[PDB]
RNA sequence: CGCGACCUCAGAUCAGACGUGGCGACCCGCUGAAUUUAAGCAUAUUAGUCAGCGGAGGAAAAGAAACUAACCAGGAUUCCCUCAGUAACGGCGAGUGAACAGGGAAGAGCCCAGCGCCGAAUCCCCGCCCCGCGGCGGGGCGCGGGAAAUGUGGCGUACGGAAGACCCACUCCCCGGCGCGGGGGCCCAAGUCCUUCUGAUCGAGGCCCAGCCCGUGGACGGUGUGAGGCCGGUAGCGGCCCCCGGCGCGCCGGGCCCGGGUCUUCCCGGAGUCGGGUUGCUUGGGAAUGCAGCCCAAAGCGGGUGGUAAACUCCAUCUAAGGCUAAAUACCGGCACGAGACCGAUAGUCAACAAGUACCGUAAGGGAAAGUUGAAAAGAACUUUGAAGAGAGAGUUCAAGAGGGCGUGAAACCGUUAAGAGGUAAACGGGUGGGGUCCGCGCAGUCCGCCCGGAGGAUUCAACCCGGCGGCGCGGUCCGGCCGUGCCGGCGGGGCGGAUCCCCGCUCUCGGCGGGGGACCGCCCCCCGGCCGGCGACCGGCCGCCGCCGGGCGC
RNA sequence: GAAACACGGACCAAGGAGUCUAACACGUGCGCGAGUCGGGGGCUACGAAAGCCGCCGUGGCGCAAUGAAGGUGAAGGCCGGCCGGCCGAGGUGGGAUCCCGAGGCCUUCCAGUCCGCCGAGGGCGCACCACCGGCCCGUCUCGCCCGCCG
RNA sequence: GCCGGGCGUGGAAUGCGAGUGCCUAGUGGGCCACUUUUGGUAAGCAGAACUGGCGCUGCGGGAUGAACCGAACGCCGGGU
RNA sequence: CCCAUACCCGGCCGUCGCUGGCAGUCGGCAGAGCGAGAAAGAGAGGGACGCUACGCCGCGACGAGUAGGAGGGCCGCUGCGGUGAGCCUUGAAGCCUAGGGCGCGGGCCCGGGUGGAGCCGCCGCAGGUGCAGAUCUUGGUGGUAGUAGCAAAUAUUCAAACGAGAACUUUGAAGGCCGAAGUGGAGAAGGGUUCCAUGUGAACAGCAGUUGAACAUGGGUCAGUCGGUCCUGA
RNA sequence: CGACUCUUAGCGGUGGAUCACUCGGCUCGUGCGUCGAUGAAGAACGCAGCUAGCUGCGAGAAUUAAUGUGAAUUGCAGGUUGAUCAUCGACACUUCGAACGCACUUGCGGCCCCGGGUUCCUCCCGGGGCUACGCCUGUCUGAGCGUCGCU
């Protein structure tokens, strides 16, 4: 339960914050898993998913073991295009599917000095969470 | 038109009533706006009593109520000049005053003589600076047993 | 609804004559609604019959005694495990109705330890009912702030609070009640009486003081004591059966008499 | 004439300032109706309300008695409960209608003029110096200018005040600079684990011994149905980093000599205002509550009030005609949030949408209709007929029976197919008959006990033995606990309750007062003792009887 | 008085009309009961809830009426010598129910008890009704007396 | 007017359980007929009295029909 | 001799009455009864069913109804507190139905079809809760009806070109009309891009259109001297 | 049997009810409680590569700077020493409007200063700054057979 009385619980509230969220919120939102080797690498659960960035389908009609990296990150649509999940279009065109983030794992992270700050800082704040509890 | 038998009812609804209708809605909201005032008063004061300064004993007049007694507004400066007391230093020190007040008995102003008496003795006076306690200030000792007094300072049963 | 609805139009009948139905009807124009009828429940648009108002008697009040009444017929029906089990509480394993336990778990503060201790007490099958009716609800509910509804679970009555709060928040069903300030809402819910609850024994040991025996007032309440019975011997079959009242009867005419 | 004061009064694109307009939910000052009610209507009522006009603020207004009262007296304003639908008003009809006391919320008090004292001791502005300089302020220096004696400042205001004398008592605050919790940002638990459904799983089943894992987090939302553990979040007296003021401490430059008591001697108040007459409005205010115009027009042991006009006479009570002042209070506008037993696209705002939009009117103004493909455009390539719209194939998708105003797709109405019928318009009720439509999955018709008969098959019955469990006992009254919405006993113990009866404190060693014992009574709790009863609203062990189950035998 | 030469109605869908507030009356249910009631105010996610506060019952309604008002304000009888003792809260009729009991309730026959049952008749009489007295306040008539600070 | 006592073949027939108090809607245009009856030439006219109808009510009969005659009604079978 | 819903007998439903009966299911701790015209004692010295008592059962009598009143609804709608270890992508709501049934009825339950994501039972609570009408409101659709109608101002014809397509466009010829107070050539007011060119033929131009003042792309208004500007008028 | 008409059912149309959805309302509550001559509210006109409305913005015109954020924006094109968003404290903010030189045609001025034009020599052109009403304190210049004073 929440008890802080001024973050909403409004259905109609989430959603309009939701689908009017900014980019740079648009972002937070699109955040995936990261893979169980990567994730007790850096001590992370999830992270914002870049341009570039190797990745596994989990569910859905494309779902399977082949890595594939991103290609663009659609945040207007909410969605990511990876690089082998196509389908053809009529005309025998093939058109990039649009795959949900929180629908996919990450294999392999697009590092540099802002993305490496950022991990340090959800591992950081991590171990407080275990240096305070016990 | 009047059915067979009943009273003869006047409700005053020939106005335009129900464009000043107050609902009391708020009433639980004011109810808590009020009580976090008064905490947040207590604490800005603290040391000091949360009711404020004491009031005198006091007759209530119009024969209904002249068997009871009440707490009046403030002393009345004869009091204050019987219990030894400048009028204007009986507010530094928490005394209600109010110089409109006359005094026609001599056991309503013997009783709240006798009240600024028993006050005057409760009262622990802080000095005006810890470095040099002055005269009239509490000793020492009795500044660390000091702590806020709630509910109406020596209050008046009858 | 708003005390405008309806209204902000400027109409007018078109009176008899010119073979329409004498309702009032928007003014002039070049649109749609234009002699359309405005005011009234019957059009569209327009007023609803009897609007709505803020002042309707929301709230209602209950005699004091009448409040400590119930409470008192709440907690009397939460220690015979017919009206219990009635209430659908699975508590076929619990050892005692009057469920009550050591000062100790007012001093838990981890969800985990909560949990175990339900386990042992076997009344974990209660809160194990209350996962299996989490569903959605039916109707505009679910569009208002009331997606989800659940079964109520045992409700821990608790003396003081060490952390004990914070240790069942958690768990499904679970409601937590500080025995002085005691709630027929939560006690009977739905109205109907029989709620499974879980006393501490610091809290148990209060009741005597918080409603009375009927022979010592209660020392927690002003001026107040148990309701009297209005019958001490309820078990109507030990009566009827009884000798005192055989010898006073008539034999019993039951040989039927048809047409 | 000249020259110079001063007083009046002008002009400046003079130097520096200030006002205007908007919003208007709440607030203040005016103005101010008529529908309506009275079953007509004119007074009344509607109503000091709508409309109209002016002015504000974050609140406004009110406010420190020319008060209420008649008490043993209260003591600024505002707000709430009550007073109270009361006193009163009223074609005394309809109707209208307060206040004081009492209980609360809050609580805070003050300043002038005058009267007098002080050598105008006062203020504004320019120039210079220092300090800061996005609230232009502080200090200093100016025979620098002006305001002011037609009155600036200090003291001081009805609670009295001043001065002198005499005792008494501390001499420490306030301005101008510097150093030592609230808003924004970024983060923090745990399953995409096994099988299986599906177009897609967030479904279903499982995860033993930890009945997966977290839980101070099982709010909510997103995600291809339904998610505590996929994501954002949620929880935390969780973390980090900025910004804002706070809180004291210390330094410097400052203003800063101040009080109390007794005694003597002096001083002290607001005028075309009060009040009176009259007129009109207003009020519950009634021989006039309030307000205003006109006329009259004061007093100083006076004046006002003391709810019936007047005279006389006692009391009581305040001190008008100058000023300021937070809090409790109001808030359909604004900014920013939270919530709901509300509505769910003819509803809810007029407006879920390019809505005060399109459109109408010269104008004032009036003012709509209009949400939904799919998980994802994968939005139908290509072939073919046609000038094309449109079709036939093919294809996409779980689905085109979702094909761009596309979810579901009702009724009226219409087309077509199938069946039936048809000169008293049709339709209807009751009664049958005929034909269809489907269904009965009817199409060889019931099982259930017990008994008899012959064929078979088990590990098989009764009775005893051991073990466990249960029921009941008037065990005529077993023993022990436990409890009492029973009672008695007390060289008992305590906690209270009581409108039952020595000490300390206080105002005039003895009397009075307040407090604290102590005594008594009542009640409850406890230590016992004794009974009474229950344990069928509530118990254990023995003993006996009985039943069941298990295992042996029995074969 | 409608099949009407009375009026409304072509057809279908959706919308569409005794509501809320206040007051009052009576009935009913519940709690408490000569009391009752916190509604206002305080105190300690759901919760704007709930709980508590009587030295928060102010106050409301009820417990006393009557008169315009000043006001007044709700049983008596007997005994003894206006005083002292005692009895002291009406009666009549009808009354559901209870009470007494003249009697009377089988196996072979009488005597023969306890319980239970029945009953002529006789009682205490609820509520309520009818009536007669009584008491309080207003008012009228007729009188006799008392009391003390003025 | 009070007490007390005594009298029961319950003092005509027939029928039937009564008494009593609250709260209360609708209505307050009526019409028709036998008999009696007023005004009027008369009226399917106007106005009364008594009872019963219609209104509020179908059903059998009067061919037809608010009121006439018979008879009043749950759903059915038989009889009359 | 015929027949009414009247009367008689019988069945069933309901209401009312008896303020009827039933706790006695009293079992090897057993004994199977209170139908009996007659104030009162079967008095001591291994065995079906049943009894949601707000239930079950038995007798009688009775049943019209507007305005109106009351009761009972396991009638219906929407939301809320409880509850159903409820239902549901192995198909909810909704809608369709010559299917099977229940109820006096309000209504409801199944089967089949369609649909694609939510829904219902029971105990309480709450109400913006049930439509045939209101010259009702909004929306939609009929019959009328392929009907009235496309009739004011004399008038058209031939050939060709373009084109899928010509009574209507374009060119040529012919015949006509306006007849200088024009059906001509230019302006003011008003309109506001309608002007011009190219392109299209969905809609619109009440037949048609290869055309247009429609639609889509682009283009276009040049001042010391023409007006405004200046002046005063009511 | 036809045609036509009626009834029922299947299917298809017409139509958009029902149901299910909901970035909208309505109601209650909380905190704050801030416009303008330093040019407000409102209005007009402009501003995008392709843009009509809506939205945003002002000739620096779907925005500049700054800080936070840390790789997009996206209909199609084009192009980490910080893309994009958010915040927002620097800067900028056309014409009307209390609206302010006078008028409301955008029409006529006046003054001062710069640059072309001169070679300050008048013009002409451009640019910049001023030019509203009321009122306050002060300054300057004045008026008066107002009251006086001195020559």
């Amino acid at each position: 339960m929440k008890f802080n009385p001024f973050v909403t619980s409004d259905r109609s509230k989430n959603r309009k914050r939701h689908f009017n969220a900014p980019s740079h919120i648009r972002r937070k939102i699109m955040s995936s898993p990261l893979s169980k080797e990567l994730r007790q690498k850096y001590n992370v659960r999830s992270m914002p998913i870049r341009k570039d960035d190797e990745v596994q389908v989990v569910r859905g009609h494309y779902k399977g073991q082949q890595i594939g990296k991103v290609v663009q990150v659609y945040r207007k649509k909410y969605v990511i295009y990876i690089e082998r999940v196509q389908r053809e279009k009529a005309n025998g065109t093939t058109v990039h599917v649009g795959i949900h983030p929180s629908k996919v794992v990450i294999t392999r992270l697009k590092l540099d000095k802002d993305r490496k700050k950022i991990l340090e800082r959800k591992a950081k704040s991590r171990q407080v969470g275990k240096e305070k509890g016990k | 038109a009047p059915s067979r038998n009943g009273m003869i009812l006047k409700p005053h609804f020939h106005k335009d009533w129900q464009r000043r209708v107050a609902t009391w809605f708020n009433q639980p909201a004011r109810k808590i706006r009020r009580r976090k005032a008064r905490q947040a008063r207590a604490r800005r004061i603290a040391p000091r009593p949360a009711a404020g300064p004491i009031r005198p004993i006091v007759r209530c007049p119009t024969v209904r109520y002249h068997t009871k007694v009440r707490a009046g507004r403030g002393f009345s400066l004869e009091e204050l000049r019987v219990a030894g007391i400048h009028k204007k230093v009986a507010r530094t020190i928490g005394i209600s005053v109010d110089p409109r007040r006359r005094n026609k008995s001599t056991e309503s102003l013997q009783a709240n003589v006798q009240r600024l008496k028993e006050y005057r003795s409760k009262l622990v006076l802080f000095p005006r600076k810890p470095s040099a306690p002055k005269k009239g200030d509490s000793s020492a000792e009795e500044l660390k047993l000091a702590t806020q007094l709630t509910g109406p300072v020596m209050p008046i049963r009858n | 609804v708003s005390e405008l609805a309806g209204h902000q139009t400027s109409a007018e009948s078109w009176g008899t004559g010119r073979a329409v139905a004498r309702i009032p009807r928007v003014r002039g124009g070049g649109t749609h609604r234009s002699g359309q009828g405005a005011f009234g429940n019957m059009c569209r648009g327009g007023r609803m019959f009897a609007p709505t108002k803020t002042w309707r008697r929301w709230h209602r009040r209950v005699n004091t005694t009448q409040k400590r009444y119930a409470i008192c017929s709440a907690l009397a029906a939460s220690a015979l495990p017919a009206l219990v089990m009635s209430k659908g509480h699975r508590i076929e394993e619990v050892p005692e109705l009057p469920l009550v336990v050591e000062d100790k778990v007012e001093g838990y503060k981890k969800t985990k330890e909560a949990v175990l201790l339900l386990k042992k007490l076997k009344a974990w099958n209660d809160i194990k009912k209350v996962y299996a009716s989490q569903r959605m609800r039916a109707g505009k509910g679910k569009m208002r702030n009331r997606r989800r509804i659940q079964r109520r679970g045992p409700c821990v009555i608790y003396n003081e609070d060490n952390g004990i709060v914070k240790a069942f928040r958690n768990i499904p069903g679970i409601t937590l009640l500080n025995v002085t300030k005691l709630n027929i809402l939560k006690l009977a819910p739905g109205g109907h009486v029989g709620r499974f609850c879980i006393w501490t024994e610091s809290a148990f040991r209060k009741l005597d003081d918080l409603y009375g025996t009927w022979r010592k007032a209660a020392s927690l309440k002003s001026n107040y004591n148990l309701p009297m019975h209005k019958m001490l011997n309820t078990d109507l079959s030990r009566i009827l059966k009884s000798p005192e009242i055989q010898r006073a009867l008539r034999a019993p005419r039951k040989k039927i008499h048809r047409r």
